[PDB]
RNA sequence: AUCGAAUCGCCACCUACAAGACUGGAGCUUGCUCCCUCGAAGGCGCCAAGUAUAUUCAUGAUCACAAGACA
RNA sequence: GUGGGAUUGUGAAGGGAUCUCGCAGGUAUCGUGAGGGAAGUAUGGGGUAGUACGAGAGGAACUCCCAUGCCGUGCCUCUAGUUUCUGGGGUUUGUCGAACGGCAAGUGCCCCGAAGCCAUCGCACGGUGGUUCUCGGCUGAACGCCUCUAAGCCAGAAGCCAAUCCCAAGACCAGAUGCCCACU
RNA sequence: CGACGUCGCUUUUUGAUCCUUCGAUGUCGGCUCUUCCUAACCUAGCGCCGCAGAAGACGCUAAGGGUUGGAUUGUUCACCCACUGACAGGGAACGUGAGCUGGGUUUAGACCGUCGUGAGACAGGUUGGUUUUACCCUACUUAGCUGGAAAUUGCGAGAAAAAGAUUAUCCGUGCAAAGCGGAGGCGAGCGGUGGGUAGUACAUGGUACGCUCAUCACC
RNA sequence: UUAAUGAGAUUCCCUCUGUCCCGAGUUACUAUCUAGCGAAACGACAGUCAAGGGAACGGACUUGAAGGGCUAAGCGGGGA
RNA sequence: GAUGUGGCCUGGAGGUUAGGACGAAGCUUAUGGCGUGAGCCUAAGAUGGACCGGCCUCUAGUGCAGAUCUUGGUUGGCGUAGCAAAGAUCUAACGGAGAUAUACUCAACAUGCAACGUUGGAUACUGGAGCGGGGAAGGAUUUCGUGCCAACGGCACUCGUA
RNA sequence: UUAGGGAUAUGUGGCGUCAAAACUUAUGGGCUCAUUCUCGAUACGUGAAAAGGGUUGGUGGAUUCCACCGGCCCCGAAAAUGGAUGACGCU
RNA sequence: UCGAACCACCUAGUAGCUGGUUCACAUCGAAGUUUCCCUCAGGAUAGCUGGUGCUAGUAGAAGUAUUGUGCGGUAAAGCAA
RNA sequence: AAGUUUGAAAAGCACUUUGGAAAGAGAGUGAAAUAGAACCUGAAGUCGUGACAAAGACAAUGGAAGUACCUCCAUUUCAACGGCCAGAACCAGCCCUACUGCAUUAUCCUGUCGGGGAUCAAAAUCCGGCGGGCAACGAAGUGCAAGAAGGGUCUUGG
């Protein structure tokens, strides 16, 4: 008979436990349409940092129609992935079972370190017997039989892809063992999927071959961790009055007399953050090329200044974006340096917002350390001019 | 999946490939409760039973009556912690296993042994297809148990409407199984016919007094 | 390699399928008549590889888990 | 059988005998997904339109598309808050003879302050199929006729179920794999 | 909608009883938080009206979602201001005091009125008046290690596996077809790892590729 | 009735503010982990639930439903 | 609730019969046998060290599971709660058993840690209403030197009002 | 209604499984369909009325229908943790 | 330590009230009702029970019938008594 | 509160060894150091350790019947012998068998006349007469049975 308000938190994200993995993993793939061409559905990226952009909006009826807006964006570095294997799945009354794996003839050191805790001091025998066997005629026959089994019984075909940390030449991402994920091949018949996958073997796949610029994607990633947290932060319950004996930041009543136990719907202290999330409908604002190929990464048709996607001073705690990258509108779960998965969208992409063609007019590259007011180092140089240390440097130059 | 010790010991012993005495029951068009009772009593008697085609069990009444029964059962759940609550299984073979379990002393070791002697399948999986002639339970068959004017439900349809998601998989697999089995049966028709004609001519080749003996006991 | 076990029907003919208000087939008169493969057996297996001119069995002594079991 | 241990309490040293235990798995990935959880929900504006209805006064709704509450899950580019980076300055009393360097006032005090954390105080994102209710029909008897039902069918609610989402093999996965070992 | 009659239902009121508790089950309200019910206020569909439209009345399915901010009052109730789609009603030991708070109630101090000769009384008013303990079990929340299908044992053998001299005695394909195509040693084949050399490819330090010498294995 | 006085009771106004909208960030000391030291309360036996009956609110009883073992930090639903 | 019992049991007495250093009482038990039972009796002590059993009768402070029972001991909780006001110590040398403490390999790290008293130096605090210097009350050797660290100084000690 | 043991046979209650017994007896007759409250299987007792309407019975009239009376089923029939013919289930 | 301090004693104060009350099995086995009581949480008193027996062991028996003979105003009936 | 109650004598553990010491390991005394000093006996409870038994989660304990493994226990038997296990025979007593006679039927059984019925015509179902009667299969499920003597006894004792 009391005053009413909704409960705190979403019981569908239970338990608030630490995620089993640090990598974002797709728990489902888009519905497979056999009418389309065979195509990959996912890609692993690394979060570098955030900035903001200006664009004009194409949305008739809106008060911002034909008007500039500024959008925060997230930059995710996407070095190409390497396809090392093919797996097939057959459907049974108890769910999908993998038929087998067709391994590539050659694997990178980075892929093989994933099988070790201490690679440098190990014997480094991973895949050696497999190489010596598959190379022969009995091995060729076994591979042919596995491929024929894929053709005969598989309804689902996925590729085994791994990341290239040597190409992701990042100093703070300490890991050197490649990240491995199964990427599902959608489109076409099963034979067509197998042909695409077999062509992909031992090859590099670039993020622009999986995703196009103005499309949207879903992001699988794990959120930033906070360790043990109380109910106020973890659940959003109210703080108690100042007058409260023995503590304020808690739930006053954790239950009625009956049931004579505590329900699972009551907010408790515990792990907060480090949870897996799937975060659909992130618009791709840009798929950039690596700076060693195209250094004018942040240049647009309206801002002719030559600049890269890296802000002055670098991304804080991350460094330089050296590879291909993806500009996503808004935010994604997880901190910088964390590997994440971009998945082709599962929700229907027919709204005006999701179909809108994105054209960037300005990309902010000012310092992310302390109220950056210069877009480029040349702008700062022309503000300040000759400083004392530059004069000393020239004085040394003349002698 | 046997341990390496089990395989090594079997290799040492020189014993052959063994299979326990197992009865395979085709539950298509069987009354759910009556088949469950018969199977439970036989399990307490030590029998090893595999039941196939649990998706084609029957319950008396319209499908909606029995789906509503299932939904009533589904809402039973431990409110303070639904994990550890009643676990509601949607698959038809799971439903049959639960029905049999409720007809056993499941909280004794003897009842547990009996329940672990039962294997339930939807359709007829390939590991069962060739193990021998399957059996029926005459006192639990629909065509003698239900007056045919009454509506009845097929267990798989109810299950798929209450959450079972493998109906189409089992349907396609059963179609493939029947097609393969019918091809294998149309072939070997010549072998069966050869054996029939062989017995017919053996009659004209055996000694006559034996033929008369067969005649008086109804075999010739 | 412990290890002695309890278990005692095999099969490459059952090991495909559907229906029981219609079961092999017809007919018209529609519940009877006519035809047949005549509608109540999965095949073997049970001591001569086959139905007969045979051929080792003990004393393991009158019951005992069959003292033996790749049919 | 192989090996390693050990028997019951009254010395020592050798012999048996008998128990007990080990005799095949380790370790590293990618997955499956039964079961459980479960979430999105409202308002307004544009237009429909001042039209349908109406003597007149008055006066609607949906395709659509533009926002906004609430709730949920995140994020830190911006703006705001926070500073023991006691960062850089400034300033009081005391104090090392002075300047210097500072130091004490449990962070002296004041201004500005990165990084991090963080606010509906900021920013982003929140999806699809069945199956039924009530009810309305179709075909159609019982019962000439009729009838929405009786046997069949159709359409159908913010309901229920599943998908998507979260945990996940005591759900004991004979799912697939890398490498040693054992078996061979 | 419904007189006067009549039949229920419910335990959200109060009474009646005195069954449990008097070697003690913390007692009103609020706050906080979760859950449940429906006799439905709003939100979704649908009937019907005296239903022209707009606004509404009554009913049906429906409890998935939602159901405010304030003045006076200890209050629950109330009723006033205002917002709103709406500001529905209940249960959970009159949910919830080792969760709080302590305004009320209910000790000792004190004042008043009335009563009493008096000490004192009041179901009347007033003011002031200690809110104790969790490190045990379970529950719940997170967080580690670890056996285990005869749920630790039996050696007690069941694959959502293949398909054959009884899974042995080859590999592919094909329908569990018809057939069809490959399959003492030296040398050869096929490859794994090292030398020489030569483009090229891929995101461009690091792998693959053609030729030759070496070794290694398997055949 | 009363100026003055009051850690007396009450109402309103200005100022002011984390009292609140609605919470956020920082510090010291704890908790926490380690070395040394080391108690008490309490303790029938013990501890997963639903319903049912029952001294009319069960941890034990009836019928169902759960339940692999051992642990660290918390927490105040129950242990009437 | 009443009553019976050549019913059981315990400490003493009058009798009568035995036993014990070749081991009494007591105590221990997968230690058997007997009895419906209270209990009795044997065995074995790799237990003990000096008294004591049976039977008839007499006699009494004569039988325990519980009284918020009495006294002593133990015990889970538990290596737990905690030992958080009064700001604080650092460094070298000396002293000390208190160390630089080791199987093979091994140069040293990764295999002796943590803690002491004194002197010197550094840093800080008390801040004269003082962890200053003297008295009453109260205490009565706590004063001083040397020695010593079993117990005590809720951690420690080579130090101490021990 | 009771010394402690066996055999045999009963009582009340049962005979689909739990759970001994019709391994689901008969070569017995009828009746009954029920959709979120679950129809029924509830002696004591532990889930109901006034009132009304699918099927198959009866009585009394009229030309198949009229009225009336039973059986079983249905409606009337709304509460708070998820739950109870004891459970599964049975037609 | 205070709506009558503390110490020792009278004092093991009294309690119709609360709590406790130590071996076996054998034969039997209740009452919560009556009357009186400042009696109602207690007693006396009779009943129910046990133990003793005594007396000529079938007697002066009976929670039952039958037959004979008395008693009755409740159920029903009545309001035309 | 508190028995000094070691042992017959103190014979109260020289000496070696390592440790700072306390002590430890040896060696001695003593009949005995589980007689080593507030030391006879040395219980219960609690704890350590070794060997073993196993064991999910049914809190544990408990009852009753078995079984597996153990058993420092008891008792019995060990040859013209057993008091142990088991199987068949007989006997006595019980307990299940297999075998059924007497009475009764009439609202009944049969034939034929008459009717009445129904379909193409019949027969039948049915009703009254008449003449006969046993529906006699294992007649009938109606009343009462009085029929002596195969199989069970680890349900008894020989
Ligand atoms: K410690
Ligand atoms: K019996
Ligand atoms: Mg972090
Ligand atoms: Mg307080
Ligand atoms: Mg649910
Ligand atoms: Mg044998
Ligand atoms: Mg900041
Ligand atoms: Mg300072
Ligand atoms: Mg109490
Ligand atoms: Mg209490
Ligand atoms: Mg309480
Ligand atoms: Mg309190
Ligand atoms: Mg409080
Ligand atoms: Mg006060
Ligand atoms: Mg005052
Ligand atoms: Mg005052
Ligand atoms: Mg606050
Ligand atoms: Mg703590
Ligand atoms: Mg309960
Ligand atoms: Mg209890
Ligand atoms: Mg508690
Ligand atoms: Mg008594
Ligand atoms: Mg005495
Ligand atoms: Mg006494
Ligand atoms: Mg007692
Ligand atoms: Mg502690
Ligand atoms: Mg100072
Ligand atoms: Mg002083
Ligand atoms: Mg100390
Ligand atoms: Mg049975
Ligand atoms: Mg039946
Ligand atoms: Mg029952
Ligand atoms: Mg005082
Ligand atoms: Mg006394
Ligand atoms: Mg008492
Ligand atoms: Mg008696
Ligand atoms: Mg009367
Ligand atoms: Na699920
Ligand atoms: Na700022
Ligand atoms: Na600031
Ligand atoms: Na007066
Ligand atoms: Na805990
Ligand atoms: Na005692
Ligand atoms: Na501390
Ligand atoms: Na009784
Ligand atoms: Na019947
Ligand atoms: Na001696």
């Amino acid at each position: 008979c009391k005053f009413e308000h909704p409960r705190h938190g979403h019981l569908g994200f239970l338990p608030r436990k630490r995620s089993r993995q640090i990598r974002g993993r797709a728990r489902a793939f888009p519905k497979d349409d056999a009418t389309q061409k065979p195509h990959l559905t996912s890609f692993m990226v690394f979060k570098a940092g955030m900035t903001h952009i200006v664009r004009d909006v194409d949305r008739p009826g809106s008060k911002v129609n034909k008007k500039e807006v500024v959008e925060p964006v997230t930059i995710l570095e996407a070095p190409p992935m390497v396809i090392v294997g093919i797996v097939g799945y057959r459907q049974t009354p108890v769910g999908l079972k993998t038929i087998g794996t067709v391994w590539a003839h050659h694997t990178s050191v980075e892929f093989r370190r994933r099988y070790y805790k201490n690679w440098k001091q190990s014997a480094q025998l991973a895949f050696s017997r497999q190489k010596q066997f598959a190379n022969t005629k009995e091995g060729k026959v076994a591979e042919a039989r596995t491929l024929n089994a894929f053709a005969k019984k598989a309804s689902v075909i996925r590729v085994i892809a791994h990341t290239q940390l040597r190409k992701l030449r990042n100093h703070r991402v300490g890991v050197k063992k490649a990240h491995v994920q199964e990427i599902q091949v959608n489109g076409g018949s099963v034979a067509a999927k197998i042909a695409l996958a077999k062509s992909l073997l031992e090859k590099e796949v670039r993020v622009d071959s999986v995703f196009q610029q103005s499309e949207a994607c879903d992001v699988c990633s794990v959120t930033k961790g906070h360790g043990t947290e109380g109910v106020v932060k973890r659940w959003g319950v109210a703080c108690l009055p100042r007058k409260t004996h023995r503590g304020l930041r808690k739930v006053a009543c954790i239950g009625a007399w009956h049931p004579a136990r505590v329900m699972y719907t009551v907010a408790r202290a515990g792990q907060h953050g480090y949870h897996h999330r799937t975060q659909l409908n992130k618009k791709i604002y840009q798929i950039g090329r690596s700076v060693a190929v195209e250094p004018n990464q942040a240049t647009t048709t309206y801002d002719l200044t030559a600049k890269t996607i890296t802000p002055m001073g670098g991304f804080v705690g991350y460094g330089t974006v050296r590879n291909d990258y993806v500009m996503l509108k808004g935010s994604v779960s997880g901190p910088r340096r964390r590997v994440m998965t971009l998945r082709r969208p599962m929700a229907p992409q027919t709204s005006r917002q999701l179909k809108e063609k994105i054209v960037l007019k300005f990309i902010d590259t000012s310092s992310k350390i302390g109220h950056g007011r210069f877009q480029t180092k040349k702008e700062k140089n022309q503000w300040f001019g000759p400083l004392k240390k530059d004069r000393i440097r020239r004085e040394e130059r003349l002698r | 999946f046997p341990s390496r010790k089990d395989a090594f010991r079997a290799q040492r012993k020189g014993a052959k490939k063994h299979r326990p005495e197992i009865i395979v029951i085709d539950l298509k068009d069987h009354v759910l409760g009556r088949a469950a009772a018969v199977v439970a009593k036989q399990l307490l008697l030590g029998k090893k039973i595999t039941v196939v085609r649990c998706e084609q069990l029957n319950i008396a009444g319209t499908e909606i009556r029995n789906k509503i029964k299932y939904l009533q059962y589904l809402r039973k759940r431990k409110l303070t912690n639904p994990t550890k609550g009643p676990f509601h299984h949607r698959a038809p073979s799971d439903v049959f296993v639960r029905t049999v379990r409720s007809m056993l002393p499941r909280y004794t070791k003897r009842g547990m042994k009996a329940l672990n002697s039962l294997v339930a399948y939807e359709g007829i999986p390939p590991n069962v297809v060739r193990t021998g002639g399957r059996v029926v339970i005459p006192r639990a068959q629909r065509h003698v148990c239900y007056r045919s004017e009454r509506p009845y439900t097929v267990l798989g349809n109810m299950c798929k409407h209450v959450g079972w998601k493998y109906s189409d998989v089992v349907a396609n697999l059963e179609k493939a199984r029947v097609e393969k089995a019918s091809r294998h049966h149309e072939k070997q028709a010549k072998l069966r016919d050869a054996w029939k004609s062989a017995r017919k001519e053996a009659l004209a080749k055996m000694p006559k007094h034996n033929v008369e003996v067969l005649k008086k006991f109804g075999y010739a």
